[PDB]
This record gives structure tokens, sequence and C-alpha cells, in this order.
């Protein structure tokens, strides 16, 4: 079983995702673990207050997928590990949005449905279904947290 | 490049040959002796394209490098340069009083 | 690719504390302006910031950390070369303030002569790179290499204006010794800081020892507090002289090329560098310096360097030049004439000799200085004949004379070279049986031996029999084994034929006696163009031949039909012994003493109880009279 439509950790850094605040907020970052390059999307604007930092995945062609599972592997830095502005959070938000075509760099928060709040290496899994349009995007919203998202894999069973 | 999501890191054997040039480093991030299991590590943040590169480096060696750099400023060393120098000296001795085999082991932060 | 390209409009290198929240900043442009881009690159590469922490731990555990820094509350010794308001000062050439160097000069130029060339230190391929960051300093470099590249050791050090660093490398890991200003010592690397490696400390100077735990045990057990006290609380002059004594001690043990005692040679090198450093620091810490005082210091330093090179021939020094001070000394010594030099007090003529050392130009001592040396030695020898002893002050004067005479081009004029032959002959006349015994006794106790007591007229003599077997035969506890050897060692290195008489000999010469009108060669065999005398009543293997040659290589008027030495029997009523030589020899041990009879008082003092001649209690000694016309007789009765 488990047919994988998207796997960020297996992309080897050749998969770039959209960031609505470009520069601030989410950033694509490389580290080296066990002498191999491990990539992640990380954000940590904790001492700044209002944030609303969005990270949108590439377009994922649906295919035969009707009920998909989203598996997030991520780390959250403890808010008490900062000398502060006590407006930081320890969760983020997972959204998705279906479309028959690839919109590209066009990003509209209006079209994205909130899947769930992701809170505590943290391994979370959510389910979405049924999907009807030709493809879908995932989205991650930061509201003032210190998160390093290392793996995102979407798949369907059998 | 103000706050890092993974403040603790493991020093990799491949880093010695793929170190970024000094003029390519955007920022240096030092840890605490009260963090990262006492392990004296640090993070260089450089950048290639969209990718901010984070390199895990030796805390003692980087602190001594910065000490050497500040000491060669001489008369031109400003107030903030000397405050940096004193942080470096104090944190060097602090990491030195607790330098152990447990403390040289940074692989735990993998 | 370029550093400016990599910076890319980034004003600051930011340094964040991840858990404190404060940030430091280094201006990129200011870093580049103050510290050049090559220097930044080299520091960054040498830092090895990606080195694994276990390697750093192993590096740190490999060191020896002292108990606790010992702080001496003093400031060292006071500067002895300070200019009193009783003398003049000059900034900087015909302006000649007399002689003897009793004035002062601005030290800005003489300081620039010491540190005139820069050197890059702690380079990538070097072992000191393991602990120091590479740096460029104005300095003077010293380097000794003892043994082959597979088994030997390499000692090398650097004296800069602010510190001294010396390194011992066991393959020709390394040991390091530093001395200087605590805030100016070269930047260390991660695994060690300077406070924990500081053994002794002054209010101005500090001593640091970065020694591996497996290094030479003597370096680890060495008491660096005593070393620091002997380095700082004595004037640099007497300290330099103690280092000269230690070099002499190394010479007397045949340890100049021994792999063993390499840490001892390392300590001696460290101390010599510290002496140079302290003299230079005295030069820098004062706006004006006293000429004669600094010339004395420089002369002691140069003698230390030269005697160290004599011991270890691989000893190399690059940097310590004295061109301007040498020109000052050249102006000072050009006034001194022979009678002037000979009438000066012993200390003042020692100062003159020091300035002659420094102001030698192209290795040419002025003829006036040589004639004055002849007169000084003449007075010294005439006075010696009264007590047949020599004080340490007179031996120090002889050491200065020997330092001046060596490395001096031979005299061009005939008369001055003849007078030099005369003073050489007088030095031989002071190297008698008593002197050989005394020197053996002195060298038998190397602890109480110092640089003055270790010097003897034999070093400037025309005796060539002074070999370990002969000296063994000339000695009077069981330390005679050492005393005879070490002396011989120091005789082989500090001794000195190039004058006159070319009319065909070998190296089988026992002694050379140059009288005004005839020259005697005491040799193992006869000579062609000579009047030969076969020495009688001597052992077969000690056999001697006294060959008399005239300087113009002409023959004599008398013609012996036999090479026997006639015998005469039975003080003086005039001076029959003037311009002659009285020579004693032992029936089994050959030549014992020989004395040139310069005047009437030498003649009459030859018959004193402490004289090395006419001892009736000796049943196997023979006395020969070598006259100026070529005749040789034997004195008996
Ligand atoms: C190393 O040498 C120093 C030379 O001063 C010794 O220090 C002195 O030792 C004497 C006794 O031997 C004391 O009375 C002094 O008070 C000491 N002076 C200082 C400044 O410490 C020192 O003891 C020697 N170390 C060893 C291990 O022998
Ligand atoms: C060389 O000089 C010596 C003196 O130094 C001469 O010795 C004299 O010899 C004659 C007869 O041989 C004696 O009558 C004198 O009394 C000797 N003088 C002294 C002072 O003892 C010797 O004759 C000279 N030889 C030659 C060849 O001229
Ligand atoms: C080193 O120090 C740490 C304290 O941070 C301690 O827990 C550890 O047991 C020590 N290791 C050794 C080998 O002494
Ligand atoms: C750089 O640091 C200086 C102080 O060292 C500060 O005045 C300046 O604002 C900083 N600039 C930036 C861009 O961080
Ligand atoms: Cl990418
Ligand atoms: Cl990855
Ligand atoms: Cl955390
Ligand atoms: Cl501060
Ligand atoms: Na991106
Ligand atoms: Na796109
Ligand atoms: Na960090
Ligand atoms: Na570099
Ligand atoms: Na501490
Ligand atoms: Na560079
Ligand atoms: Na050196
Ligand atoms: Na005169
Ligand atoms: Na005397
Ligand atoms: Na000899």
């Amino acid at each position: 079983k488990e047919v994988v439509l998207l796997d960020f950790a297996a992309a080897g850094g050749e998969l770039g995702w959209l960031t609505h605040p470009y520069g601030k907020g989410w950033d694509l970052m490389q580290n080296i673990m066990n002498d191999m390059p491990i990539y992640m999307y990380s954000v940590c604007n904790v001492m700044s207050g209002d944030q609303d930092n969005w990270l949108r995945t590439n377009w994922v062609y649906r295919g035969e997928a009707e009920r998909i599972f989203i598996e997030l592997k991520f780390t959250v830095r403890d808010c008490n590990s900062f000398p502060g502005a006590s407006s930081c959070k320890e969760t983020f938000n997972l959204y998705y949005a279906e479309s028959d075509l690839d919109y590209g760099t066009n990003f509209q928060k209006r079209l994205f449905t909130k899947i769930d709040t992701i809170a505590p290496l943290n391994v979370e899994e959510r389910s979405v279904g049924p999907l009807t349009r030709k493809g879908f995007y995932l989205a991650f919203q930061d509201i003032g947290a210190c998160v390093a998202l290392l793996s995102v894999r979407v798949y369907y069973k059998k | 490049r103000s706050y890092v999501a993974l403040p603790c890191c493991a020093i990799q054997a491949s880093a010695a040959s793929t170190l970024p040039l000094f003029f390519a480093v955007h920022s240096i991030h030092f840890a605490d002796p009260n963090h990262c299991n006492g392990v004296s590590i640090a993070k260089l943040r450089s950048k290639t394209g969209d990718i901010t590169v984070e390199t895990c480096v030796n805390g003692f060696n980087l602190r001594s490098f910065l000490v050497a750099v500040v000491r060669r400023l001489g008369s031109w060393a400003s107030q903030e340069n000397l405050r940096l120098l004193w942080y470096l000296q104090r944190s060097l001795t602090a990491y030195t009083v607790g330098f152990n085999a447990t403390t040289a082991d940074s692989s735990i932060h993998n | 690719r370029s550093a400016t390209q990599l910076i890319n409009g980034r004003t600051n290198l930011s340094i964040e504390l991840e858990f404190n929240g404060t940030s430091f900043f280094l201006n990129w442009q200011n870093l580049l302006n103050v510290i050049t881009e090559p220097a930044l690159t080299e520091l960054w590469t040498s830092a090895e910031v990606a080195e694994d922490l276990r390697v750093t731990l192993k590096k740190r555990q490999s060191l020896f950390f002292p108990n606790k820094t010992v702080v001496i509350s003093g400031d060292g010794h006071r500067y002895t070369c300070e200019v009193p308001t009783s003398s003049q000062t000059y900034n900087i050439y015909s302006a000649l303030p007399g002689h003897l160097g009793g004035f002062g000069i601005n030290a800005r130029l003489v300081l620039g002569d010491i540190f005139a060339s820069k050197w890059s230190l702690f380079a990538r391929d070097t072992p000191e790179y393991r602990v120091f960051y590479p740096m460029n300093v104005m300095a003077v470099k010293f380097s000794i290499s003892i043994g082959n590249n597979e088994s030997g050791v390499a000692l090398y050090g650097v004296v800069s204006e602010d510190f001294v660093v010396v390194t011992l490398h066991n393959r020709s890991t390394a040991s390091h010794l530093l001395f200087g200003l605590p805030d100016s010592l070269p930047s260390l690397k991660g695994h060690a800081t300077y406070d924990e490696l500081t053994f002794a400390r002054n209010a101005k100077y500090a001593l640091v020892a970065i020694l591996p735990k497996d290094s030479y045990q003597t370096l680890l057990t060495e008491n660096y507090t005593r070393i620091f006290l002997n380095m700082t609380e004595s004037t640099p002059l007497e300290f330099t002289r103690t280092i000269q004594t230690r070099i002499v001690s190394i010479e007397a043990r045949r340890a100049c090329a021994a792999q063993e005692a390499a840490p001892d040679i390392f300590l001696v090198l460290f101390q010599m560098l510290v002496a140079h450093f302290l003299v230079a620091r005295g030069i820098a810490e004062h706006r004006f310096v006293e000429v004669d005082c600094v010339c004395r210091q420089y002369a002691e330093l140069y003698f230390l360097r030269r005697i160290s090179r004599l011991c270890m021939p691989t000893f190399t020094t690059v940097g310590y030049n004295h061109t301007t001070l040498g020109a000052v000394a050249a102006t000072q010594i050009a006034r001194v004439s022979a009678t002037k030099l000979a009438s000066l007090p012993r200390s003042s003529q020692e100062t003159v000799l020091a300035m002659v050392q420094l102001g030698a130009r192209d290795g040419a001592v002025p003829s006036s200085i040589l004639e004055g040396i002849a007169m000084v030695v003449e007075h010294m020898y005439t006075a010696y004949t009264y007590v047949y002893t020599l004080g340490d002050t007179e031996r120090k004067l002889m050491l200065d004379i020997h330092t001046v005479l060596t490395d001096s081009c031979p005299p061009k004029d005939s008369g001055v070279s003849e007078k030099l032959l005369r003073t050489y002959l007088m030095f031989t006349s002071m190297c008698t049986n008593i002197e050989l015994g005394e020197m053996i006794a002195r060298f038998s106790k190397p602890d109480s031996l110092n640089i003055y007591r270790a010097f003897s007229p034999c070093f400037l003599g025309l005796r060539y029999d002074l070999h370990p077997a002969k000296l063994r035969a000339e000695a009077p506890r069981t330390a005679v084994a050492r005393g005879t050897s070490g002396f011989a060692e120091l005789l082989h290195a500090l001794h000195l034929l190039i004058p006159a008489i070319n009319c065909i000999t070998a190296d089988k010469i026992i002694a050379t006696v140059p009288l005004p009108h005839v020259t005697y060669i005491i040799s193992s065999e006869a000579l062609s163009n000579a009047v030969v005398y076969e020495v009688s009543e001597i052992f077969l293997k000690s056999a001697m031949f006294i060959s008399a040659i005239k300087p113009d290589c002409s023959g004599f008027n008398f013609s012996q039909i036999d090479r026997h030495i006639p015998i005469v029997y039975n003080p003086r009523r005039g001076c029959p012994l003037c311009d002659s030589v009285i020579m004693s020899y032992d029936e089994s041990d050959g030549l014992q003493s020989l004395m040139y009879v310069t005047n009437e008082r030498v003649q009459t003092n030859l018959f004193l109880d402490k004289s090395p001649f006419f001892d009736n209690n000796n049943l196997h000694i023979h006395y020969l009279w070598l006259r100026d016309n070529g005749t040789v007789v034997e004195i008996r009765g």
C-alpha cells in the first residue's frame, strides 16, 4: 500500500515551496546530518508579535487519490527558551486547497481550507477526503512560532 | 537571521572541507553552557540562492578565532568590540570548566 | 569570488547569542581596512572551526598546566643605561663628543635597526600552528638544528618588540616557551588560554610554558619561578654573562651536538632570546639611551651569539643589526690612540674594546687600537711576573681582547703585526704549568665556573700541545677526568701562524716562539731552512726539535757542526736574558712553560719562589735559554 504523491524529505533540496512573505517568515534551510544534506522549511519570528507567515507546497496531481494522509515531521522550539516578547506560539496551522490547474506563484489565502492546528521530533498525521479536483496544494501558516518542518509526505492507501 | 529553530547541532566530519569562506558568513549563533547538554557548538548561517546554509562548528575554535580577530584591531577596537571580546573570554572559560568526554560528544544533536 | 563580492552590501557580521538575546556586530569594511583580506582569510582557515570537539579535548588533555601563577610584586631591575643630565644628547656625522661614549643618542634609529625586517609566524606547515594563530611581526629570528632530519631536534625562536617565543620540535608535537607582555602574546587556539599556562608573572612581564605532558621531563620539572627571577631581577648585562657561562658549561661537556640535553639547550636558547629582548625593551622604553652602556650590552649579546655558534655551528641569527650604533662607536674609537688606550682604567678600556667590537666596519681594527692592546698586554704581563696569578678582572680584560682580536683582518703594516706577535708571545708566557693546573682545577668544578674564571691566556697563545693527553699529564679528586676534557674542548674552540716565516712545515708543531730577529719552531721533526737543535734528556716519544729560522729566510753567520744543545752553568747584573725566552720541559711530558723576557723585572722575577722556573725540588726538569741570535743553551746549577 501507500502510494506517495509528495515527499519533501526525499526531494533532496530540488523542491522549492512558495512563501507569501518572501524573505521574512518561512525560509528554505540546509543542514548536514550524518554527512548528508537535510533540508527543511523553518520560521522563528517569535519576538515580533503579529506574524501570519504562509508556506505553500507545489502542485500535487491527484490521480487516483480520493482519501489522502498528510504526515508532518517537525520540531518546535520551546517558547521559554527565548529571553522574551511573550507573544510566541508553539503550534502552527495546516491548510489545503484543490484546483484543476497549477496557479504557480499566485497565492490567495481565500481558497485554502484549514485542515487543523498542528501542535506537539514531532510526527503528526491528518486525513483529507474526498478530493474532487485535478490537484491540490498544502499550506502551512505560522502565527509566531519557532518551527523547523523537515518532512511532509502525502500518500493514499493501496 | 536572528533566532534559530535548531540551536543545538552535531559537528560533521565533512564540514572541515566544505566550510564557507569567512566573507560568506551572514551570522554566527552561539549556544549556552546551560544548553545543548553543555556542548560548545555554534552555527554559521550563510546563503546560496534561496537556501540559507547552516554549518555546525566548534565553539572553542570559533571563539578563539573571534578573539584573535578582535585582538588584532588594537587601538581601533571600539567599546562593542571589547564587550564582544569579554563575552568570548568568559564563555571560553565557562565551556572549559565543563569540558568532558560527554561534552565533546555533539552527535546527540543529530 | 572576491571578499567584497561575498559581503554583498552586508554592513555587519552579526554574532547572536541564541539564549541570551544580545547581539554583537563586526563592521565588514572596518574589519577589511584594519585587518587585510589575506590576514582574515588566513586566520579563518587556520582556525579550523569545523574540528571535532573530541580532537580539541585530546589536544587540551595533552598539555601540562602549572599549579598557580606566581606573581612577583616588583617591576624588574631598573634601567642602567638612563642618560643623566650630566651629559649631552643628540638626534640623528662628524659631530664627535670626544671618545669613550659618554653621551646619549635618540633610540628611535637603534630600535629600527633591531626590528628592521618583518616575519610571518605560525604558518600552516609549522608545528606551532597547532597552538598559535599565524601573525606577522617585526622580529629577530634564532634557529639551531641539532642532529639529522630523522633523529635530531629543531629549536627556533623569535624576539619581537613585545614578546619572545621559542619552540622545541623533536623531529628535525612541540614544546613552547614565551616571555613578554601578557596583553601582547600571540593569540592562542581554542583548547588553551594564557592565564592557565602562565607560570610566573611580573607587573610587566610574564612567562608561559606550553609543554606537552610527554615532553622532556626536565622541562616539566624545571622551576620557572627561579628562571623568571634570574631573568628579571638582574640587570641584562650580568644575565647575558650568566647565559655565556651556561654556553661554556655546555661546551665543557661535549654536548653541543648531543640529542640528549636538548631541553637544556632549549632553556639556554630561551634565556638568550630573553636577554636580547630585555636589552631591546630597555632601548624602546626610553627616549634617549647612554652610548657606552648600550655598547656594553650589545657587546655581551654579540659575544653570547658568537660563542653559541661556536658550540652549535648551526646557530643562526637574523635581524639583530647595529649599523647606527656601530657608526657612533666608529666615531668614538677613531680618537683612541695606543697610549690613550693603554693609560685608560681597566673598565674604560673594556668599554673601548666593546665599541671597537661594534664599530668594526668591514672587520678592520684600527692600528692604534692594536698597538694599545700590545701596550696593555705588556703592562699586564710585566705585573703578572710578580705574583704569577691572574684575577677575574684581568681575565675579563683578556676575554675582551680575545673577542676583539678574533674576527679582525690581519695588520697591513709590518710594525703593528710584529707588536701583535709580541703580545701573542706574552700570552704564551702567561700560559705556564701553573696556569694549566689552575685551569684544569677550575674546569673540574663546572658549577662554580663563570665566564671570567673560565678564560685563560692560553686561548691567545702559541702553544699547540694543549691536547687532552698533555693536559691530563699537566693536572695536579677524580674530577681531573672532567676538568682536563672540558678545558681542552674550550681550548679547541677559542684558540687563535699567518704572521711570518714561510721558509715548509706541517701540523707537527709543539710551539712557536717569534723573537725579533729569529723565530723558533718547537716541532716533532727538523726543518729544512733552519738551525736545528735536538732536545736532550727527553723521552723518545716526547722528542723535540727546535728549528731556528730567520724572518728574511737568510742563513746565520755561525755554523754548528752538531745539533746538540750546549750546557751552561750558573740572576743578572744587567739584562743578559733580555730579548730571549726561558723554556722549561719535563723529561717525560715535554714542554711545560716558556716565558719571553721583556725587561729587567721579568728577568729578576723569573727567580721568585712562585716562578715556574728554577725549582730545585724537581728531579726531572730542564731549562733552555733561547737567545735572539739563534743560539740555544741549557741552564743548570
Ligand atoms: C623555585 O624558585 C623560587 C625562587 O624564588 C622559589 O621561591 C622561593 O622559595 C623560598 C624557599 O626556597 C621561599 O622562602 C621564597 O618565599 C620563595 N619565593 C617566591 C617568590 O616564591 C621556589 O620555592 C622554587 N620552587 C621549587 C619547587 O623549588
Ligand atoms: C748569542 O748571544 C749570546 C748572549 O745572549 C752570546 O753568549 C755569549 O757567548 C760568549 C762566548 O760564546 C760569552 O763569552 C758571553 O759571556 C756570552 N754572553 C752571555 C750574556 O752569556 C753568544 O755568543 C751569541 N752567539 C752568536 C753566534 O753571536
Ligand atoms: C562530564 O560532565 C558532565 C556534566 O555536564 C557529567 O554529567 C559527565 O558524567 C562527565 N563525564 C565524565 C566522563 O566525567
Ligand atoms: C551594524 O552594527 C552597528 C553597531 O556596531 C549598528 O550601529 C548598525 O545599525 C548595524 N547595522 C545593521 C544593518 O545591522
Ligand atoms: Cl529549491
Ligand atoms: Cl530534507
Ligand atoms: Cl525546545
Ligand atoms: Cl554588551
Ligand atoms: Na522558497
Ligand atoms: Na510556480
Ligand atoms: Na546555535
Ligand atoms: Na576565508
Ligand atoms: Na566559569
Ligand atoms: Na576568503
Ligand atoms: Na617561532
Ligand atoms: Na694620549
Ligand atoms: Na696580575
Ligand atoms: Na690547542
